[PDB]
């Protein structure tokens, strides 16, 4: 009847045992909003989204500030910074790749809201296994519960790197020497 | 359901598998509210259109006719044509036949049997049997995309850079 996180809060009700990362932490009750388009199908799927889109931040940033930048590239060790730098030298892929992640979010928008409507779709579910690494059961939910916590994990990173950068204007392992 | 292009989005609903190139992509369901036949016809109309502009592109950035107006890039040409009364040639013409074009698909959308694109033009064969006209019509739809695809990206480079035939 408690949270497992929360041992003084009592068992949200929408979030019993499924989804990976569960643990009851739901203090605010989040979980049972269904108004503005907004449940858990959907709070699920930005999760997922979030999880990965931090994920691919966090490791650039590391990437880059690591083993430098590509050749042909600009350099400056500052992530936030180095954006407009290449922007000021090749406008054409920065637009591009905006052109091609707007696509893709449209028809990421249009999966969620189908798969919410039709149930066939788990939240956050793109049938992307091109390398087949998780189609066996038994390893699926140890895959997803690894998944979820490196995405919130690597999203706590990233938004500290973007202010990190936004306000001392350095590196992140320059803010961490 | 679970279409074959995009397998996490459900079947468009109206392209099961009875269409050439049907390979069941429309995610934001422009067939949900439109015919099929009319929008079959406009996208093979621009298949063909822009196979032939990428052509002429390429072609007459290479060889010019003769004359002092034919001395011009493709990108300035338009301008160049538009003066000399060149465009209107092919604005008149290109008008009778959708003039014709009009009475065709409004035969097809109110019964006929004219398949979409269907001018019967074949003086050639190219096309013996069923087999061979669906091939060729996928042929010809998966050329066309690519055409309509290398052609945006021809005009949009060469107005970026007004460089010759490699527009990089
Ligand atoms: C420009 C084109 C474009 C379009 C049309 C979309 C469309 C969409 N995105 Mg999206 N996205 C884009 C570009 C785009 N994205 C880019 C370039 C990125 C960065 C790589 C993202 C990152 C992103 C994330 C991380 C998420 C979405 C989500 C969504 C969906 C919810 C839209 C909504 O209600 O937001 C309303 C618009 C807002 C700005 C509201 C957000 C306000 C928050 C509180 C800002 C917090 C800032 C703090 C520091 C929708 C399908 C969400 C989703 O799929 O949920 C299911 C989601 O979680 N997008
Ligand atoms: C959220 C994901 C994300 C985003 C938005 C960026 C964004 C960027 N990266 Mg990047 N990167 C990422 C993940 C990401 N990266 C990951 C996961 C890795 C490791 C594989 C890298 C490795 C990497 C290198 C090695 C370099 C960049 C560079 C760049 C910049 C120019 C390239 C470009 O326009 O990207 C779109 C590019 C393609 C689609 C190709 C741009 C600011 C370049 C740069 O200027 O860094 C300073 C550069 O040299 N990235
Ligand atoms: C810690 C990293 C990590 C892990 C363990 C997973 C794990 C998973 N992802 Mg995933 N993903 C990640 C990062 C990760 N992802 C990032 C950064 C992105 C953004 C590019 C994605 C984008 C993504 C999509 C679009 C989809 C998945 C899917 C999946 C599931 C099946 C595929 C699989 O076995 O991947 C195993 C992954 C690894 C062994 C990581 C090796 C490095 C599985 C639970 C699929 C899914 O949910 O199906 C239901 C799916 O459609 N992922
Ligand atoms: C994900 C884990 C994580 C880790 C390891 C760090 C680590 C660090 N952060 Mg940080 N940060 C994080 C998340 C994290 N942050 C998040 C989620 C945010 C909010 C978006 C911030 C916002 C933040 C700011 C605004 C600043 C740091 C700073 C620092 C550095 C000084 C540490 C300290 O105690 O100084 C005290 C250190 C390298 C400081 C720094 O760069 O020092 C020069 C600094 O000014 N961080
Ligand atoms: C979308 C189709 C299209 C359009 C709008 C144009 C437009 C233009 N072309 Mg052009 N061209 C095209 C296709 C096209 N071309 C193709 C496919 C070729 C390869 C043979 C060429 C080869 C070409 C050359 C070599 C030159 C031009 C030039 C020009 C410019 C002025 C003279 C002229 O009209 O061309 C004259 C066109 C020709 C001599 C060949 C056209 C052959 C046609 C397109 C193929 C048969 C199709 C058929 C007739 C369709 C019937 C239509 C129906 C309604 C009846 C003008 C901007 C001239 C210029 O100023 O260059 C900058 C020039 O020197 N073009
Ligand atoms: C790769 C080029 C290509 C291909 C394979 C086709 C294929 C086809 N076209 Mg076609 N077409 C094209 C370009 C092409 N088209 C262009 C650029 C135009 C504009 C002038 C047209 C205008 C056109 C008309 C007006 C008609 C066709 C028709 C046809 C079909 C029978 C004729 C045939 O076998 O064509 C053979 C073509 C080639 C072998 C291409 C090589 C040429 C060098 C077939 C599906 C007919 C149809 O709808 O039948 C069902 C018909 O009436 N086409
Ligand atoms: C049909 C496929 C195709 C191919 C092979 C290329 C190939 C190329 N494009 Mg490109 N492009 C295409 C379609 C294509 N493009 C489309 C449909 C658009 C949108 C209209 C663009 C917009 C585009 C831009 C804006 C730029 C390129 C650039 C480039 C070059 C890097 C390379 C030669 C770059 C380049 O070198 O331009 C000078 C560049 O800046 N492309
Ligand atoms: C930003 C604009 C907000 C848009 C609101 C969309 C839905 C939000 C919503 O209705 O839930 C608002 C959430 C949902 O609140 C939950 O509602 C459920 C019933 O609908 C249950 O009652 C839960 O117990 C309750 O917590 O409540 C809060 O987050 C209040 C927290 C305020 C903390 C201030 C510090
Ligand atoms: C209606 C809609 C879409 C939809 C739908 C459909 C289509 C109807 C389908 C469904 O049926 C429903 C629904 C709702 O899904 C809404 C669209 C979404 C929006 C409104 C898009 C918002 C995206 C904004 C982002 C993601 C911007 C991020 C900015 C960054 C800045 C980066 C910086 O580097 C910069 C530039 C400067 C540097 O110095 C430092 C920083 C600041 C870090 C980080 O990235
Ligand atoms: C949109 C795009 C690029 C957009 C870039 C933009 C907007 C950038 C703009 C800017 O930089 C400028 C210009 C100047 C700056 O001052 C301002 C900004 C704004 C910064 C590229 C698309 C590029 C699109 C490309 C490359 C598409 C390739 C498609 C292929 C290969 C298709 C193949 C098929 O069609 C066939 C052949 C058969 C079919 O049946 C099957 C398939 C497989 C679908």
């Amino acid at each position: 009847e408690r949270s497992k996180s929360l041992p003084f809060l009592m068992k949200p009700k929408n979030l019993d045992g499924s989804m990976a990362g569960d643990v009851g932490f739901d203090p605010l009750g989040l979980s049972e909003i269904n108004d503005v388009g907004v449940d858990l199908y959907w709070l699920r799927e930005a999760e997922l989204k979030h999880c990965r889109l931090g994920m691919m931040a966090a490791a650039g940033i590391l990437f880059v500030e690591i083993l430098g930048p590509a050749p042909g590239f600009p350099a400056g060790k500052s992530q936030m910074d180095v954006f407009w730098k290449v922007y000021a030298e090749k406008p054409s892929l920065i637009g591009a790749s905006l052109a091609a992640i707007a696509i893709l979010e449209v028809i990421s928008g249009v999966a969620t809201t189908q798969g919410r409507q039709n149930g066939d779709r788990a939240p956050g579910d793109y049938n992307f296994d091109p390398l087949g690494f998780g189609k066996d059961p038994a390893k699926f939910k140890d895959l997803q519960l690894k998944e979820v916590k490196n995405g919130r994990l690597a999203m706590i990173a990233a938004a500290g790197m973007i202010l990190q950068g936004v306000s001392t204007h350095q590196g992140a392992l320059e803010n961490l020497s | 359901e679970k279409s074959k292009a995009v397998p996490f989005l459900p079947r468009p609903a109206a392209l099961d598998g009875s269409v050439v190139g049907d390979v069941g992509f429309d995610p934001v369901g422009f067939t949900s509210w439109l015919p099929l036949s009319y929008l079959q016809e406009a996208e093979i109309k621009h298949c063909r259109i822009a196979m032939l502009a990428t052509l002429g592109w390429i072609v007459a950035d290479f060889v010019h006719l003769p004359g002092a107006v034919h001395e011009v890039s493709s990108l300035a040409a338009h301008d160049v044509a538009v003066k000399s009364g060149a465009l209107a040639q092919i604005l008149i013409w290109t008008s009778i036949a959708e003039a014709i074009s009009v009475i065709a698909i409004s035969q097809m959308l109110e019964g006929s049997g004219r398949q979409p694109g269907d001018f019967k033009f074949d003086p050639l064969n190219f096309a013996k049997d069923e087999k061979s006209l669906k091939k060729m019509q996928l042929s010809e739809l998966k050329n066309g995309r690519l055409a309509m695809l290398a052609f945006s990206g021809i005009v949009t480079q060469a107005a970026l850079t007004g460089h010759a035939f490699p527009y990089m």
